[PDB]
């Protein structure tokens, strides 16, 4: 409706679980591990003037990212009071380890050094103040390994609030701004079902309309759904894309 | 004159640059002075004599005993000896059990050098044990430029009688 | 005595089981009985108790020497033997050791000389003391002991226990023999040894990791398979101990069936561990040995086992084994056993690259550091008296690979 006064969302969503599931066709460690969803937009104009190297916290009610994957929480000095926080707000077993940002430019030099901590984590969370640091320090090891530190907000340093960023962190999706007019976001997995799939993409959508595109959905050339081997199956396509191109150059 | 293999080794010593830098990493694990552990003492005396835990101290091992002990224990990762010992058999089995206990060694010049990183007049020796995890990188590049700078160097010329 | 009731009741024992039946009782009058008895049948407290009150009775001093003499043919059945033996004598004062294979010689004879009553050995270690050691004070003998008598025959002890029974007195000295299968060299040693007229009683995993990948395959197997049950076996209790002490240390709780070497509190972990629908529990062979294994959805072979013929019998939820390159002989054994059996495959990625961190929480810990060397010490020499010496051999195995699995930058120094 937002898009273009029509929601033609659902129906393209639950063929797309059968149209992966037809295309099915010992090993010792296994995993919960699902094919990601690709919801790939298309704008007519650029949407970046420069590459930003932050996610976009796009709030999400069904989360992509599993309560079984570990996290690493990086805070300003002394880690050792954020260290405390983190226990005492019970995350223990989700943000596994907490590194000062002196620390983790020091004790984490080398290139296998800085591969290896990347390894050691599913998902990297980073004060909202130390994020513009990380651009060095972690360099491009961490950054086109798909592996961008979420920028979370843990300035007042309450146990509450860390539970409740902690969450909304884990609930979300992100997507990281690049100069260009196509980019793809991550709205699932199969183990999704269909309704929360099409919520998924709904909310992404708003939130892309709102603080992505400068123009609104108006904006909004084509979007597509696709999976890792999947078509690009056509979620829309703008009526009007080729004359509003035309009159705005 | 004609001298053995096994004092001959000690007239090829470290390159200037390679030691240049191996002196870069020494002069950060200096022992503290018998100024500086007196102020520390003293510190934490009156913190008891008022009313009122740490963690591990690091520095550079030297001592002749001391580092053989080290050495033999396959505690050392890197043993720098002395090129002018005045009896030279003090320091002339050091390049054999560093061979023996697979120790990156080298022989630098000046063992008066080598007496300055730990307030000292004279060491036959120093010896880098452990250090801090900022280090590793800079001592695993010492390590790996000793190698090609000293061992791989050298070696071959080691082994003949030199002098004459 | 009450000194024995009370020792017997800290170990929560209560009633009689069936072997002690033909064996408690006639061997507290002193005469010899040739029992015969499976494998956890508790045979450990039937050629205790009556040796212990005939000590009390006789009223031994470490002057005296040397009265009981107990033989088992491995080193964890040993220990396991001198940890019970130990319970035991908690209100006692008659003093009791152990001398074993690989053991520091020189330490067992500084104890030797002082006197230990009750004596756990070895065969090959208890000739050597029998032959070389001086005032070593045996000629006070008067209750001989054999467990598993066919295992000693069949590792090779055959010469070295003609020569003990050919040293020591056999004048009016109780001896005992048991076996679980009557064989003729068991036959044989029993006519030689017992005095005459005696009372007689009556589908598969493995996974092939190298050795310094040991511990990092099983931590992350672990790690994965937290919402299971897991019973991992052992080759020794010290091993047990440490891999215990460092899993709780590395923040993945776990169980184990040491405790405090308390017989008490390992029946108190078993039973909470079958009750609890999830969890771990680690524990050796022998501490395995005849018990109740639960309905347990993993059970993995972190070591090879000493005893091949007993283990593939006692697996028929899911088997792994933790077997190295150089240990691939024992899968033609299997095919010659006549077991299916499957190969498991990891992806080198999933394994965890804690290995870093890992030596240097062992090395800046003094507890940690003293139970890896005890735990690293007692695994090789575990596995230098296993059975299968074409198979499992000790020379084929690298040391500094078995090191780095147990937190180690360098083999430590330890002797066999």
């Amino acid at each position: 409706e937002l898009l273009g006064s029509d929601a033609p969302l659902e129906k393209v969503c639950s063929a797309l679980l059968e149209y992966e599931s037809k295309r099915k066709s010992l090993l010792e460690d296994e995993q919960d591990d699902i094919e990601p969803v690709w919801l790939q937009l298309a704008t007519l104009k650029f949407i970046g003037n420069n590459r930003k190297l932050i996610p976009y916290k796009i709030a999400i009610k069904n989360p992509v990212i599993p309560s079984s994957s570990e996290a690493c929480l990086i805070v300003k000095d002394p880690q050792r009071v954020y260290k405390d926080l983190v226990n005492e707000a019970g995350l223990s077993k989700v943000v596994t380890r907490v590194i000062g940002l002196s620390k983790l430019k020091a004790k984490w030099n080398s290139y296998e050094q800085k591969r290896q901590l990347r390894d050691q984590f599913d998902i990297f969370l980073a004060d909202d103040r130390v994020i513009p640091m990380l651009p060095r320090i972690l360099g491009k090891t961490f950054y086109q390994k798909s592996k961008v530190p979420v920028p979370v907000k843990i300035s007042k340093g309450t146990a509450e609030q860390l539970k409740r960023e902690v969450v909304s962190a884990y609930g979300a999706t992100y997507f990281n701004s690049a100069p260009c007019s196509s980019f793809m976001i991550k709205c699932g997995h199969v183990s999704n079902t269909s309704t929360e799939l099409a919520e998924n993409v709904e909310s992404i959508l708003q939130f892309v309309s709102k603080h992505i595109v400068p123009d609104g959905a108006k904006g909004i050339a084509s979007i597509h759904l696709k999976t890792s081997q999947s078509i690009a199956i056509p979620l829309w396509n703008n009526p009007n894309l080729k004359e509003l191109i035309a009159s705005s150059r | 004159l004609k001298v053995p293999p096994a004092i001959a080794q000690f007239q090829k010593t470290l390159d200037k640059n390679t030691a240049t830098q191996v002196f870069k990493l020494l002069n950060k694990y200096r022992p503290e002075t018998a100024a500086e552990k007196k102020q520390r003492l003293v510190a934490e005396a009156e913190a008891v004599a008022n009313g009122k835990v740490s963690k591990k101290p690091y520095n550079v091992k030297y001592g002749l005993n001391h580092v053989v002990a080290l050495i033999e224990a396959k505690k050392a990762k890197l043993v720098l000896i002395a090129s002018d010992v005045d009896p030279i058999e003090l320091v002339v089995f050091l390049p054999a059990l560093c061979k023996k206990m697979g120790v990156p060694y080298a022989i630098v010049k000046n063992k008066a050098r080598l007496g300055t990183v730990i307030h000292q007049k004279t060491a036959a020796v120093l010896a880098v044990t452990e250090v801090r995890e900022e280090d590793k990188n800079e001592l695993a590049s010492i390590v790996s430029a000793v190698d090609a700078n000293f061992s791989a160097k050298y070696d071959e010329s080691r082994r003949k009688w030199g002098g004459g | 005595s009450e000194n024995i009731q009370k020792a017997i009741k800290e170990m929560g024992f209560e009633t009689m089981t069936e072997i002690q039946k033909r064996s408690i009782p006639p061997l507290l009058a002193g005469r010899d009985v040739l029992g015969a008895a499976k494998t956890g049948s508790g045979k450990t407290l039937a050629f205790l108790i009556p040796t212990i009150e005939m000590l009390y009775a006789l009223k031994f001093k470490p002057r005296n020497g040397t009265g009981v003499i107990i033989i088992s043919p491995t080193r964890e059945l040993a220990l396991q033997i001198f940890g019970v033996a130990k319970e035991l004598l908690k209100y006692h004062h008659q003093t009791f050791g152990i001398v074993i294979g690989g053991a520091n010689r020189r330490a067992e004879a500084d104890k030797l000389v002082k006197g230990v009553n009750l004596l756990v050995a070895t065969p090959g270690r208890l000739l050597d003391h029998l032959q070389n050691t001086k005032g070593f004070v045996f000629r006070n003998l008067r209750s001989l002991v054999i467990d598993e008598a066919d295992r000693i025959l069949e590792i090779g002890f055959e010469d070295e226990m003609r020569q003990i029974m050919k040293i020591l007195p056999s004048e009016n000295r109780q001896t005992l023999l048991f076996s679980a299968t009557q064989t003729t060299k068991v036959e044989d040693l029993a006519r030689i040894s017992l005095k005459p007229g005696p009372l007689y009683v009556n589908e598969q995993g493995y996974v092939v990791v190298d050795s310094d990948k040991r511990f990092l395959l099983l931590f992350s197997f672990l790690k994965r398979n937290l919402k299971k049950k897991v019973i991992v076996f052992m080759s020794s209790c010290a091993s047990v101990k440490y891999m215990a002490e460092l899993l709780n240390y590395i923040d993945l709780p776990v169980l184990d069936l040491h405790g405090k070497q308390k017989q008490q509190r390992r029946t108190n972990t078993f039973f909470e561990f079958c009750n609890a629908e999830k969890g771990i529990l680690l524990c050796t062979n022998v501490a395995a040995r005849g018990l109740d294994i639960p309905a347990v959805d993993w059970i993995v072979q972190y070591d090879p086992p000493d005893d091949p013929r007993d283990y593939i019998h006692r697996v028929g939820g899911k088997s792994l084994m933790f077997l190295a390159p150089s240990e691939l002989g024992f899968l033609r054994y299997l095919k010659t056993a006549k077991v299916s059996l499957n190969e498991f495959e990891f992806p080198a990625n999933k394994v965890a690259n804690v290995q870093s961190q890992l030596e240097k929480l062992v090395s800046k810990n003094y507890y940690l550091q003293q139970s890896a060397k005890d735990g690293y010490r007692s695994y090789l020499q575990a596995y230098a008296s296993y059975s299968l010496k074409s198979i499992f051999d000790i020379n084929k195995l690298d040391l500094a690979k078995v090191a780095k699995s147990f937190g180690f930058a360098h083999p430590p120094n330890v002797n066999i």
